[PDB]
């Protein structure tokens, strides 16, 4: 099947309390497999997943050189932002940071992905041509227009279509079978009567990979989407994912309606019914 | 790996 | 600036069974900014040594957090968690529904 890589960056100001925090964790596809805190006793790039762990130590030691310059970048950013808005130097602020590469089953890439936010709302983000960029307002164009002078989409289009892909075939490779699979969901619907008048169905999913679902209720093929209660999806703890979704139906008129689960472990999606 | 090119928005 | 309130789910990883070792969740999710605080109550009590994920967020650029701990479920232990944040008038306790 198809595979993404990315990388999420999170850094949070602290005025007169040092640096700011700076996180990153690496996924392929839903797996995290590293991690990196600037807060940490020794910022490291440290594995969580078994498939990276056979790295060797001058893999870390490289990607944590990265890391603490992308630090000190991401405060930089923070400084030109906070100039951009025209805000106090004295409160906290965030910026999120999120690329990498989507590849098909042939392992070429699909898309690659690199854009921003600040204070959690859209700022800019490199648009699917790697070549131009979509700015969220007015300070985001400030961005904009720096980046398109120095001409700086060609570097990131160079490690999108690049590196991103080499790296994430050689995840794919150490990881076989934990990466390739499709756990689907195990499904089963439970009835709980509210009244004499009314009983809420819910429908579950437990133990799918990866976390895309579609969870719907039907009533005669027809959709359930504003009496639909669906819950968002939630990790087991196990590298697995769960879901539900319910709906409060009339009594006697429980055949009326339908569970649908589309996932990727699933060629054909499921029908659930309640004779 | 993560990226070894910065920019500063 | 943007703020979200966590959506909270305490729940097991596995369907609880009496007597058999199974892992406590907490997951908070869809919230902003990033500063939040979980803890996980046995019998209104606070847990200690209880695990969390590594900060991460959605496409929508909100955050989320997994807080866990092994436990062996009970008929008569109540679990409960515990959400504090900047968007909240007061800590939010969500009670552990077996059935949920
Ligand atoms: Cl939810
Ligand atoms: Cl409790
Ligand atoms: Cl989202």
């Amino acid at each position: 099947g198809s595979h993404s890589m990315r990388y999420f960056y999170t850094s949070v100001s602290r005025p007169g309390r040092g640096e700011p925090r700076f996180i990153s964790v690496g996924y392929v596809d839903d797996t995290q497999f590293v991690r990196f805190d600037s807060d940490a006793a020794s910022p490291r790039e440290e594995p969580r997943a078994p498939w990276i762990e056979q790295e060797g130590p001058e893999y870390w030691d490289r990607n944590t050189q990265i890391y603490k310059a992308q630090a000190q970048t991401d405060r930089e950013s923070l400084r030109n932002l906070r100039g951009y808005y025209n805000q106090s130097e004295a409160g906290s602020h965030t910026l999120q940071s999120m690329y990498g590469c989507d590849v098909g089953p042939d392992g070429r890439l699909l898309r690659g992905h690199d854009q921003y936010a600040y204070d959690g709302k859209d700022y800019i983000a490199l648009n699917e041509d790697l070549r131009s960029w979509t700015a969220a307002d007015t300070a985001a164009q400030i961005t904009q227009r720096k980046w398109e002078a120095a001409r700086e989409a060609e570097q990131r289009r160079a490690y999108l279509e690049g590196e991103c892909v080499e790296w994430l075939r050689r995840y794919l490779e150490n990881g076989k079978d934990k990466l390739e699979r499709a756990d689907p969901p195990k499904t089963h619907v439970t009835h709980h009567p509210i009244s004499d008048h009314e009983a809420t169905l819910r429908c579950w999913a437990l133990g799918f990979y990866p976390a895309e679902i579609t969870l719907t209720w039907q009533r005669d093929g027809e959709d359930q989407t504003q009496d639909t209660e669906l819950v968002e999806t939630r990790p087991a703890g196990d590298r697995t994912f769960q879901k539900w979704a319910a709906v409060v139906v009339p009594s006697g008129e429980e055949q009326r309606y339908t569970c649908h689960v589309q996932h990727e472990g699933l060629p054909k999606p499921l029908t659930l019914r309640w004779e | 790996s993560p990226r070894w090119y910065f920019f500063y928005l | 600036m943007i703020q979200r309130t966590p959506k909270i789910q305490v729940y097991s990883r596995h369907p609880a069974e009496n007597g058999k070792s199974n892992f406590l969740n907490c997951y908070v999710s869809g919230f902003h900014p990033s500063d939040i605080e979980v803890d996980l109550l046995k019998n209104g009590e606070r847990i200690e040594k209880v695990e969390h994920s590594d900060l991460s967020f959605s496409k929508d650029w909100s955050f989320y957090l997994l807080y866990y701990t092994e436990f062996t479920p009970t008929e008569k232990d109540e679990y409960a968690c515990r959400v504090n944040h900047v968007t909240l008038s007061q800590p939010k306790i969500v009670k552990w529904d077996r059935d949920m």
